[PDB]
């Protein structure tokens, strides 16, 4: 059993306990039930709050990053032969909106891979099925310089191999924050300004931002030579937190987010007109 | 490790400042941090441990000023003193490793060896 | 057993370690260690601060040179460490403050230099003065921080009357106030004999008519260097050596808070 | 290694405590699915953080 | 088995 | 409409503290820019709507009933310790619910003072002083 | 548990006892803990060794080759309907690096393999789905001279049949070597010259090798066919190193690689320029 | 011929020791994943070879 | 007790004895003595040979010279000891030897000289050559005997293609393999640094993939001995000591007697 | 089984 308290008879009062008045001030909400305040009857209550818990809440695979890989001749100019995406929650609004209901959280990762692709063209004969290789280049790591060259050797970062047309590729992380919780939220620098600096640009940092790489990246390329004919292809992934916990809760975001902290730029005016006494 | 001769002498402060203020640029700032005075003698080698102070759990391998973990400077307690017929400049070797607490994670690929196509 | 001795020295207090490898075994002023007031000796009624690690750690100054011509050297405690770290702070925000010290005095040459340093640890130095006028000595200069003062050969009377230096003028023979230096060894001391070791270690206890008192108005311990016999070399006539003097606080404790003194060294 | 749970049954068919069975397949426990099993709390530290907490009958302020 |  | 870019001497008023203001005032200056926070009081300062501030810690000095507020705040972080320095664990926003009023005198005034005090406090990695570049 | 050392609660010291002083000549490290040379508190350590144990350092599949084979129409001039590789972890560094921090190993091995493929020419028709033949012949058994020959009847030599499309193919492989372990290094040669020997081209030897042909060879080829248009293949192969152990410790490969042997030849110069008394 | 182990769990769920279950499917020791399952050992041969092994509160050299 | 120290060893083996009054104690690599092949380690199954004294006795290797300029020394074993007397004989007479070492490396000078000597003891220590030619280097130049080799200080690649040196070229701080000279300590090591000690003096084991090997065709040890800190005396520009090294081998066993190999030195 |  996870149901709901029931609700109790209660029948008519002339006292001096008085729980409909309060004082807000303290700091306090007014711990009341229907019964203290009108009569009622005796409900066995079986409602309960089990998709409401902070596991069922975040239990979902969010989209958080569409990753655009070609496949196509290596001409001479910037191209997409291959891609790099910095692991993030906040390059999407609908899971970040979630997650930032907390200001601290810890959990497992779930990662999902959705992989679609397309002819660019019109036509040139066409293309035999594509494997696909998405690197994890954790901060430190070569990053590559060229769709073909060594990092891509991949001897200690994880990748993997995707077969289009396969199922999605899935695979989890385990919680891997340098502190003993996620912060959704800092307010700090990563560097003081101090008296003795030379330029006062030694010092300077971006306000709420911590390490610069925060997690690293993940690499996306398409390992087949190129065909003839141009392939474009989107990786789309999608995040889900599992063994989720969550600590010190926050109002959501009312207003647009304008980049990766807290700034506001516009649409600063979330509420609706309604008259005072209008239903 | 002191590499000079047996008749040579000395006195040498090596220190620890944890990261936040200026790095030192003198004994005296130097002083107010973790360190050792190592005399030199029979003896030959001294050891300075930099202890655990961090404020994340697991620092970055990387640079980053979020995980920095602060200044080792060295500076001269008194002087080296030699006698004469002694050279009156020598070396110094130095030493690096980790204590029984230390630990690292999540593997990953070196820069330091690469492959041209 | 195993292979210990009474000139190898590793002393550590704080975030700070000193070695030594030749030491003349180290003294414990008075047969006394360092140690807190207790409760039926106690005399302001107030919650003491007791700041540990934080002001109990060895604290080096700036070093001295050791020439032919050297008479010697002073200092005095509190005083020396009033700018130290977070010792000098509390020292200052507070009308009540007692410490003991561990005074570690550092001086090596080689096996072909001569010398010998006295080390005394005298409590309540009184030193004499300038003038005519007694009882003279302004207190911005009976307190040179951690510079210390120096010894002279001779009573230099300062002569200008109508704009006074009010100084010390302390004659090394006299131990700078008017007794003979010779029974100075009365004191708790050490010598650094060049020949037999490279250091001296003396620990500090509070010395006071009192349980505590003010470490800005009052002086509690003196530190006295004065070369004994004088440095010589090879035939080199100008020699020079370092003298390194680190001192740390122990037990140190505080009472009487307020908003920070600040003492006109001018 | 099996771990066998009763299921909290909604729509009863037609046909009693009916249960599913549950083995982890990895070493690492990160790879686990989600057991959804989550115990709940009080709100009181969000909804009374007050230093003497009164009760709901008594007068707020006194 | 572990059934709870 | 430069993100992240208040400047560490700006987001730190020292006891000062700074100010909400009642709208959006974009600092407009590109070429020598303020730096500075722009806290409209509705969104607490940060994207939200107040009347949900009532989630974190709080008390009201509603003056027909108290003179004051009083709260204890335990050390909040993801972190048992942190730099004080380059860090600020708790924000004290203090804001008008309702608008001060005194008998028909359109302009009244009184004093607001906050006094507060440290507890349990515990410092960590001793060696010289930060000192800051406030300017 | 498998957590480290926890710290000890340390306070100050007079003492006889020096551990901060020793003598580096001797060969050994001084095992100094923190609480040796400043006051420390009690901490309970929670930290752990598990992710830099051996087996946790090499299990990853790490890319040593990748063989090129072409299925097109038999002409009559040097082409590759088959290709042959030499097992080997030599002919990329990533794996060779870390493997060689160890003078001798010991392992079983885990082959898995990546084939993508392409149409070569603009067109001319299409292709249908091809199977290629991974046949290991060990030093002694015939090799192949012709992509469709008698020796890829494959009798007793182990062989794989991969489907193109299909998850990517897996094998594993005993500890295989001659020797109770695998030598990273010899200091040696496979012949001496003999005094008494008629050219002296008879006792010649490379330094460090020992056997002419390791462990054999890999030929590869596709088993289809071919079609009227070109399609050429590339199979990825990733090594990964299973129930490890190691034995004698080495300083790691600090200048590019020239070579199968421990050569160097230019680049070495590994260290930048810092200034003695800069942070 | 089941293996059960406990997972050393590092992210808790809000629902304790949790069990993971292994099997072999090959006769050939090489086929089998590895166990992760690894003992460790003392530096001492390396970072102390030294014939008479001395305490780091005495001299290194008597 | 009684008078006991680390700095005074005596080592005795066969009809050969070892003094010294200035060590720094010593090293058994990877905490492993020499030991004799087990019967559950055996594979050649002819009776071994067991020379034991005739042997396993104190070997002294010709005399080199320590200067100013100095860049290092180099050895490999057995090859170093192929000629000497019944040992050399042994490893010529059978297809197969195994035998451990006692290396024992000697350089005395005076308490007003100065420098310090790394003293590596390296498991196949492969070493790199002159060419272009990858793994070229010819056996009679990767086996000098007695004498050994030396390094240098920068890469000179053997440029004459038509009638190539097939030599090493072994640059100092890259450990003549393409690594880089400090982290060569996690070899098995000892420093002869002249202020503390005349000599260093290490065991090796036998160590190999394999219980027993051709001792002709493969070198199991490698001596690398390099000067970490450089000769310096007094003002004299260009100082010279001498550097001895004398070695043992330990728990020597032969299989595969037959007609004696005598290999091409030319 | 062989639970561990
Ligand atoms: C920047 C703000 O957001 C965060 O604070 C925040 C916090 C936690 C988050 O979790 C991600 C951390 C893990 C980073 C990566 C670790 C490994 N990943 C891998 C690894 C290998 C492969 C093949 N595929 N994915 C993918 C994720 C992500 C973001
Ligand atoms: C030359 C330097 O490297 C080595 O010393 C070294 C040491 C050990 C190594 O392990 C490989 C030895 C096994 C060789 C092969 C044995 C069988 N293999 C097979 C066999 C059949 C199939 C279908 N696919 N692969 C593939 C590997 C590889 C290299
Ligand atoms: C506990 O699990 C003992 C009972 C096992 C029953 C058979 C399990 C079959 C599935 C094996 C899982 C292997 C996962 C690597
Ligand atoms: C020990 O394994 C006895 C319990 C077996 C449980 C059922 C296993 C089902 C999987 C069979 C594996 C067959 C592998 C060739």
């Amino acid at each position: 059993q996870d149901s709901l308290p029931d609700t109790k008879a209660s029948g008519p009062a002339h006292s001096k306990e008085v729980p409909a008045l309060t004082a807000v001030e303290t700091g306090a909400t007014n711990p009341l039930a229907p019964s203290d305040t009108v009569q009622t009857r005796h409900v066995v209550q079986r409602r309960s709050r089990s998709e409401s818990t902070i596991e069922s809440f975040f239990a979902r695979g969010a989209c958080v990053a569409i990753i655009e890989v070609d496949n196509e001749q290596p001409t001479t100019r910037a191209q997409k032969l291959f891609a790099m995406w910095r692991i993030t929650y906040k390059d999407t609004v609908q899971l970040r909106r979630k997650l930032e209901f907390f200001t601290y959280s810890r959990f497992d990762m779930e990662f999902t891979f959705v992989v679609t692709a397309n002819f660019t063209n019109a036509n040139n004969g066409h293309a035999l099925n594509q494997v696909y290789q998405i690197m994890y280049i954790p901060p430190g790591a070569p990053t590559p310089k060229s769709w073909d060259d060594y990092t891509w050797q991949t001897s200690s970062n994880p990748s993997i191999f995707y077969t289009y047309g396969a199922a999605p590729a899935r695979i989890s992380v385990p919680y891997v924050g340098l502190a003993n919780a996620y912060s959704h939220f800092y307010d700090g620098f990563a560097k003081v300004p101090l008296k003795t600096d030379a330029n006062d640009q030694i010092g300077d940092s971006l306000y709420s931002a911590m390490t610069v790489d925060d997690f690293g990246v993940l690499a996306v390329r398409v390992v087949n030579d190129h065909n003839p004919t141009k392939v474009t292809s989107k990786v789309r992934i999608y995040m889900k937190p599992k063994h989720v916990r969550v600590w010190c809760p926050r109002p959501p975001r009312a207003v647009p987010y304008y980049g990766p902290g807290v700034d506001y730029r516009n649409n600063l005016d979330p509420l609706s007109e309604k008259g005072l006494t209008t239903y | 490790l002191f590499c000079g001769s047996m008749m040579a002498t000395g006195k040498i402060l090596v220190a620890y400042a944890p990261p936040g203020a200026q790095p030192p640029t003198s004994r005296k700032e130097a002083m107010l941090g973790t360190h050792v005075i190592w005399d030199l003698g029979l003896q030959s080698s001294c050891t300075m441990v930099v202890p655990w102070i961090s404020n994340v759990t697991y620092r970055q391998t990387t640079q980053d000023s979020f995980t920095e973990g602060g200044y080792i400077s060295m500076f001269y307690q008194t002087r080296i003193v030699v006698p004469l017929s002694t050279p009156k400049s020598m070396s110094m070797l130095g030493f690096v490793s980790a204590c029984n607490d230390f630990s690292v994670r999540l593997l990953r690929d070196t820069t330091h060896i690469s492959q041209s196509a | 057993a195993c292979g210990y001795s009474d000139r190898v020295l590793q002393l550590t207090l704080g975030n700070s370690t000193i070695t030594t490898q030749e030491a003349a075994n180290s003294v414990v002023a008075y047969g006394r260690w360092p140690e807190f007031i207790r409760d039926d000796e106690a005399n302001p009624v107030d919650q003491p601060t007791e700041p540990d690690v934080a002001t109990c750690r060895f604290y080096t100054l700036d070093t001295v040179m050791w020439g032919k011509e050297s008479k010697g050297w002073w200092w005095k405690l509190p005083d020396a460490l009033r700018d130290m770290g977070l010792f000098g702070q509390n020292m200052y925000y507070h009308y009540l403050g007692r410490s003991g010290y561990t005074v570690h005095v550092q001086c090596n040459a080689s096996k072909f230099h001569q010398g010998a340093l006295g080390v005394f640890a005298i409590p309540e130095y009184c030193l004499a003065g300038d003038s005519d006028k007694q009882r003279y000595t302004s207190y911005a200069n009976a307190n040179p921080g951690e510079r210390g003062g120096k010894f002279y050969s001779q009573f230099n009377k300062d002569n200008a009357v109508t704009s006074p230096k009010r100084e010390f003028c302390p004659v090394d023979y006299l131990l700078g106030c008017g007794v003979l230096l010779g029974n100075a060894f009365v004191y708790p001391h050490q010598i650094i004999n060049l020949r037999t070791n490279n250091s001296a270690t003396i620990v500090l206890p509070y010395v006071n008519a009192l349980a505590i008192d003010s470490m800005v108005k009052h002086n509690n311990w003196g530190i006295a260097i004065l070369p004994l016999s004088p440095l010589d070399f090879a035939q080199d006539s100008s020699v020079e050596i370092p003298i390194t003097v680190t001192i740390a606080p122990m037990c140190s404790e505080f009472n009487g808070l307020r908003n920070v003194t600040a003492p006109k060294f001018q | 290694g099996a771990q066998v749970s009763s299921q909290k049954v909604g729509a009863h068919e037609n046909s009693s405590t009916i249960n599913y069975t549950t083995i982890n397949y990895y070493k690492d426990s990160a790879s686990n699915a989600a057991s959804k099993q989550d115990y709940s709390q009080d709100p009181s530290k969000f909804t009374e953080p007050l230093k003497d907490v009164l009760i709901k009958t008594a007068p707020a302020l006194n | 088995i572990s059934e709870v």
